[PDB]
């Protein structure tokens, strides 16, 4: 039958309408796989007959419209909306070129989101669907539309609806306005995030929406709409602002550039004479950091004194701070998008009682934004980041594969996910940017993902969990910065570090210690809860048998000497630092452990138990029997290691020798305790 | 492209534009009361 | 120290952004909160409610909706900041005008319900410190100085209907959590300056402090009584404990600062500092206890 | 194996020849009348080169006995056409295809 | 205790095979307490987590008995209630759970209840399931009937 009689057969219509709504829900979230076997069923020509379809009822049209972008334009719009956030701007001549304001203290206000962008985004990815190839592994793309016609499609279609809205014609297309509007605005927000809109294309955007103020007919910002379409023009109006604030980050980039090139030259030749005293010579014998900020110290007429620069340099910097301002419009019909914006909010909100709080919030953002820009660049700043034209590429590879593991982020954990995961680390530690430009790496916050994708996943995939360590350890051992940034997660990591270790590789204990190493600041700052914690996992762990021995049937003993081991050599680092022994925290530990008398093992434990010699020899026998060994990992040699960490971390707790010499009571006291701990004759025994 | 040519009976044989049996665009032989020939096939009842 | 010319193009750009941030932008005083409060407060041509009405009404409810932990938004931050900026801002004739001023001010915000915002942020913290909490209070304290007695009357009928005890134990929980000295951070710095905090919240103490004694502001016996006990609800917190507690620790802490510094004849500048800082705060305290028991 | 059943003659004198680049434009429908695939719906001829495993082996066989201009229908057995796994979601296990397949171009 | 009332009245096939045992006079009300009995128990699972969550371990309990004529509706909402609160349940649920519920739309008829399931079934709290989605895909889009 024709479809045109779902009009009127409401069951069919609900049932289809629900029917597109499992095929989104298949299809939903990345599914490239689903998406071209729904190809095969919901063909382009379909879709475009159904775009065009005046007489379609209203749900089945926002059902197409809908199954259309979660086919075709999900993935590559969420891909690119994640990396819009940031601002890598490389040094290229048609960056030198962008200016604030355009050649025909203040100017003409240029059109929103027309000009030359050079900001880095990866390219979009689509392959041909086809359903007669032989069957094969790589990700699927999504399948590739026209998007030219498309948008042309889209921008006829809007225009004919705008004309119709003005007609006010008795039978909306769809049965109703929302029905005519919603569906269209969707699309063309989809497509202007997705950035196919060329100049021209923004321009008849923007003369619809409003042909007065954008002049270099009525619009849709003047026509009474419901809350639906003013939260679509919300969002349109939220892309042209994110557009504005890129342009002025790229015009202080090229001003920067331009102006530091000046200072170098200037500064050369300063040098240059001054070769042929200590406040003349103060300035070079100082960190750069501090050299520019001398140099740039003269914003305030009661400290130009000190300053060397030439007064014209001073001028030409004063120069673009004044037109930054009026580019911000602090001041020193509407005509500009912040009046605009300002005005239609203002009326949208005294003329009625929003109800939708949706859209009370976005129009609410919208207007802070608006009358507070300079604080809205200042939070924006740091997250831009300059790059010579030579990393371009390498560049562009690693925001590729960080797009990858960010889009990991909201699927349930699989074993081809693993492998996507495994091998976009190693192609990220395989570029040369990720150690050439730690400072970049960290605004870009890496292991802040990778730390909450291993809380996720937390053991069932050990490769994953060691690969994830693995790269933090990297992390950590390229600068003291990175370091630093994940000692404020210590924390963080010991609490999700309980049983369960996996005899596999990396942990994050282990990254966890390689934390702190060789960091007196951070040793001074471990605070003591964290080490009565990992006291009360080894007492924890030095009652009862491994489980995992057990399960592979290893005879059982009381306790657990490889985990007591790993928590020994933590503490050892915890403890010892470039070659000498923390007392304050040699102290609490040496308190804890004393306090915790059973951390000891069978042996040492009193009450009944032979020293450590006897241990040994014990061992000795354990590792000459097969039969006491086994049922890979030696009883004896892990009784043994265990020994000896616990006798190697009390010996790197003992104090200095010039607090003995000091007499310092405590020295003494804990000189004693562990001399009362360790005899020394057990000591010559073993070693004999 | 559409193209039967045969006989039809008076009784019977009222194809309605649109929708039909099977899938749309009844012609001679779609059903028991035509008898066309398209070049290849002998068409009736829907059968080719 | 290699000169700056010597230095990659990039990296100097980079260098010359963050001084050129650190330097020139933050610096800028740039006042707009009066404007766009008074822009957001004016209706045009039963009173549906005007924007900034319907603003506090969005933040009360998204306050009143029941979820375990309220999530962060710098949205709310950011107009609670803007809200508060926007309220405060010698001859006789002009301290009154002065003082009348601040009222209107105060009558745009209180009118619209902030107070009753302010006690649905605090109970719906549920005794979290943070940003929100932070800001909440800060707000209070904009719309409550001078003791606004319209405002205490709206507080303490809004308490009394509601008789909810979440905001009481928020209180109590905050101050069980306020910080003091700590003699062992205190070493643990001083070597680690040596190689080459101690109490990081005072300014959250000080403006819960602030914000306790201005509820009693003005000889309010029923606000007062209404602190010490509450006849309606299902459990009563005394606040007045709960001040003594925090002000023997403080106590003690300054006993024990002052004995460690007693031996040696001279007081280094950080030593000095948190003396101020902890003394700042006992006075606070005083000044908190004193308008708890005048009226008498 | 392969059968094909003319519909439209073609020159009957160019066959594909090993290294060759065919243009075809087809239609591909399961044998219950049930339509699957048309490169006809997306309006843009489907280009392969002949002997490179790089479709079906049952497509490349009647491809290959195709003339220059000529209409033909191809039936493939399941055992050529996806075999017993199908194609997942689109083809269900043990289908024997139909394609309506013309030779439009070579090279 | 309203489980094992469900699972006792269950025994009995029919209104006539319970009044066998029962009496006629017993047996005009087994359909009406049974009914009554799903209704409440999905009165009391509406909305709870933690309830939701204690049908992670006999998810079958409620599968197989979709089959049966009487409280089909019941039984149907109850399943509707229990997916929609717990991702537990959605990590548990297998093939034979989702032929299951296919037959269920086979034998039952064009119900949009059940495809409403079967969307709930894909993504729960912003996380889709991969493997829920594709076994969708294969055992609903390839027959076309």
């Amino acid at each position: 039958m024709d479809i045109l009689e779902l009009s009127e057969r409401l069951d069919l219509q609900r049932f289809h309408s629900h029917t597109l709504r499992l095929y989104r829900a298949v299809c939903a979230l990345g599914n490239n796989r689903v998406a071209h076997a729904l190809c095969s069923h919901v063909d382009q020509a379909q879709l475009l007959h159904a775009l065009e379809d005046a007489h379609l009822p209203g749900p089945l049209r926002a059902g197409y419209y809908d199954l259309l972008i979660s086919i075709h334009l999900e993935s590559a719009c969420r891909s690119r909306r994640s990396m819009l956030s940031e601002y890598i701007v490389p040094l290229t001549p048609e960056t030198r070129a962008i200016t604030l304001f355009p050649p025909g203290n203040a100017r003409r206000h240029g059109l929103p989101g027309v000009g030359v962008t050079t900001s880095l985004r990866p390219p979009h990815h689509f392959s041909p669907p086809c359903f007669v190839a032989a069957l094969p592994a790589p990700a699927r793309l999504s399948p590739a539309i026209p998007l030219e016609a498309l948008r042309d499609k889209a921008l006829r279609m809007l225009g004919e609806a705008v004309r119709d809205g003005g007609q006010h014609a008795r039978d909306p297309v769809g049965g109703s306005v929302e029905f005519q509007f919603v569906p269209v605005l969707k699309l063309v927000s989809t497509l202007l995030v997705m950035g196919i809109f060329g100049d021209e294309d923004v321009k008849q955007i923007l003369k619809m929406i409003e042909p007065e103020v954008f002049t270099e007919e009525e619009g849709l910002l003047q026509m009474k709409l419901p809350e639906s379409v003013k939260l679509q023009m919300c969002n349109l109006l939220e892309y042209f602002c994110d557009q504005e604030l890129q342009h002025r980050v790229e015009s202080l980039a090229a001003f920067a550039e331009r102006y530091v090139d000046k200072l170098q030259a200037n500064q050369r030749s300063r040098y240059a004479l001054l070769m042929r005293t200590a406040r003349r010579t103060r300035e070079f014998r100082s960190p750069p950091q501090e050299q520019i900020n001398m140099l740039l110290h003269f914003k305030d007429e009661a400290d130009e004194e000190d300053c060397p620069l030439p007064e014209d340099i001073r001028q030409d910097l004063q120069d673009f701070h004044q037109d930054l301002l009026a580019h911000c419009g602090i001041q020193l019909k509407p005509q500009s998008l912040q009046e605009l914006v300002s005005h239609m909010v203002v009326r949208w909100a005294q003329e009625d009682y929003v109800q939708s709080p949706e859209l009370v919030r976005a129009m609410f953002s919208l207007l802070h934004r608006q009358y507070d820009g300079l604080g809205e660049l200042l939070r924006a700043l740091p997250r831009a980041y300059t790059i010579s034209p030579s990393s371009v590429e390498d560049t562009m590879s690693l925001l590729e594969c960080l797009g990858q593991i960010r889009s990991l982020l909201i699927v349930q954990m699989g074993p081809q996910e693993e492998n996507l995961m495994i091998q976009s680390i190693g192609n990220i530690m395989n570029n040369k940017v990720f150690y050439q430009h730690p400072n970049l790496m960290r605004a870009l916050g890496m292991h802040e993902t990778v730390m909450e994708v291993m809380v996720n996943v937390l053991i069932r995939f050990p490769k994953m969990v060691t690969s994830c360590c693995r790269f933090l350890c990297y992390f950590c051992r390229i600068s003291r910065q990175n370091q630093r940034s994940m000692f404020d997660h210590l924390s963080y990591l010991l609490e999700n570090s309980g049983i369960g270790l996996g005899m596999q590789g990396s942990t994050p204990l282990d990254v966890a210690a390689a934390s702190v190493i060789d960091n007196n600041e951070l040793a001074l700052a471990l605070q003591e809860q964290d080490l009565e914690k990992v006291v009360s996992y080894l007492a924890g762990c030095g009652l009862q048998s491994c489980p995992m021995l057990l399960a592979k049937g290893y005879p059982d003993i009381g306790w657990n000497p490889c985990g007591g081991e790993r928590y020994l050599d933590f503490l050892r680092f915890a403890v010892f630092v470039n070659g000498e022994s923390v007392e304050e925290n040699a102290n609490v530990v040496v308190r804890l452990l004393i306090r915790k008398p059973e951390c000891f093992g069978p042996a040492l434990r009193g009450e009944g138990g032979s020293g450590l010699l006897a241990a040994i020899e014990e061992a000795i026998r354990i590792s000459e029997d097969p039969a006491r060994d086994g049922p890979r990992v030696h009883l004896g040699h892990a009784i043994m290691s265990f020994y000896a960490a616990l006798i190697d971390l009390l010996g790197r707790c003992a104090p200095e020798m010039h607090l003995i010499q000091a007499g310092k009571g405590e020295a003494l006291r804990i000189r004693a305790i562990l001399r009362s701990l360790v005899p020394l004759d057990d000591l010559v025994g073993i070693i004999s | 492209t559409h193209l039967r040519v045969g006989w039809a009976l008076t009784e019977g044989y009222s194809p309605y534009p649109g929708g039909g049996e099977g899938w749309g665009g009844n012609g001679v032989g779609d059903d028991l009361y035509s008898y066309g020939f398209d070049g290849l096939h002998l068409w009736t009842g829907h059968v080719a | 120290m290699t000169p700056l010319y010597n230095l990659p193009t990039h990296r100097a750009c980079n260098m010359f952004l963050e001084s050129y941030k650190a330097a020139w932008i933050l610096t800028e005083d740039h006042s707009f909160e009066d404007r766009m409060i008074d822009d957001l407060s004016k209706a045009g041509e039963e009173k549906k409610p005007d924007p900034l009405h319907q603003l506090v009404l969005h933040f009360s409810r998204t306050a009143l909706t029941e979820k375990s932990k309220l999530d962060e938004d710098y949205l709310y931050m950011a107009y609670a900041d803007i809200m508060a900026k926007s309220c405060h801002l010698v001859s006789f004739e002009e301290k009154e005008m002065e003082k009348q001023r601040l009222l209107y001010q105060q009558s745009r915000l209180h009118t619209r319900g902030a107070a009753e915002m302010v006690l649905q942020m605090i109970s719906a913290c549920k005794g979290e410190t943070g940003a929100m909490v932070s800001s909440t209070l800060k707000l209070g304290i904009s719309i409550l100085n001078g003791g606004n007695a319209e405002v205490q009357q709206k507080m303490l009928d809004y308490l009394k209907d509601k008789k909810e005890v979440g905001f009481f134990q928020s209180i109590q929980a905050l101050m069980q959590t306020c910080s003091v000295l700590d003699l062992n951070a205190f070493e643990r710095q001083n070597k680690a300056e040596g190689l080459g905090k101690v109490m990081a919240d005072d300014e959250f103490t000080q403006d819960l402090f602030r914000f306790l004694q201005l509820l009693c502001e003005g000889h309010n016996n029923d606000f007062q009584n209404y602190l010490r006990t509450q006849t309606g609800n299902t459990t009563t917190i005394n606040i007045i404990i709960c001040t003594v507690d925090y002000l023997l620790r403080l106590q003690e802490s300054i006993s024990d600062f002052y004995w460690y510094y007693s031996g040696k004849d001279v007081i280094e500048e950080q030593g000095k500092r948190n003396f101020s800082k902890a003394m700042s705060v006992a006075k606070q305290v005083f000044n908190s206890l004193t308008e708890y028991i005048q009226g008498p | 194996g392969v059968e094909i059943e003319t519909i439209s003659p073609g020159d009957g004198r160019t066959f594909p020849k090993k290294g060759q680049t065919c243009v075809v434009h087809y239609t591909g429908m399961l044998q219950n009348g049930k339509k699957f695939d048309s490169s006809r719906d997306r309006n843009k001829p489907f280009k392969f080169r002949i002997g490179k495993q790089e479709v079906i082996k049952g497509f490349e066989e009647g491809a290959a006995q195709m003339s220059l201009g000529q209409r033909a229908k191809l039936t493939c057995t399941p055992d050529v056409a996806y075999g017993a796994t199908g194609h997942p979601g689109v083809i269900p296990p043990n289908a024997t295809l139909i394609f309506d397949v013309e030779l439009l171009n070579l090279e | 205790l309203v489980l094992n009332c469900i699972d006792r009245l269950n025994v009995y096939t029919t209104a006539a095979h319970f009044a066998e045992y029962a009496g006629e006079e017993a047996a005009e009300s087994w359909k009406e307490i049974v009914n009554l009995l799903y209704e409440l128990l999905a009165s009391l699972i509406r909305g709870n987590r933690a309830n939701c969550a204690l049908f992670s371990t006999n998810l079958d309990w409620v599968v197989s008995k979709l089959d049966r004529l009487e409280a089909s509706s019941g039984i149907l909402e109850v399943l509707y209630c229990v997916l929609i609160e717990s991702p537990e349940v959605l990590n548990i649920i297998q093939e034979n759970h989702i032929k299951s519920i296919i037959s269920l739309l086979d034998k039952h008829g064009r119900n949009h209840k059940v495809l409403d399931v079967l969307c709930s079934l894909c993504v729960c709290n912003g996380v889709a399931v991969r493997s829920n989605q594709d076994l969708i895909t294969e055992n609903l889009l390839p027959g076309r009937e």
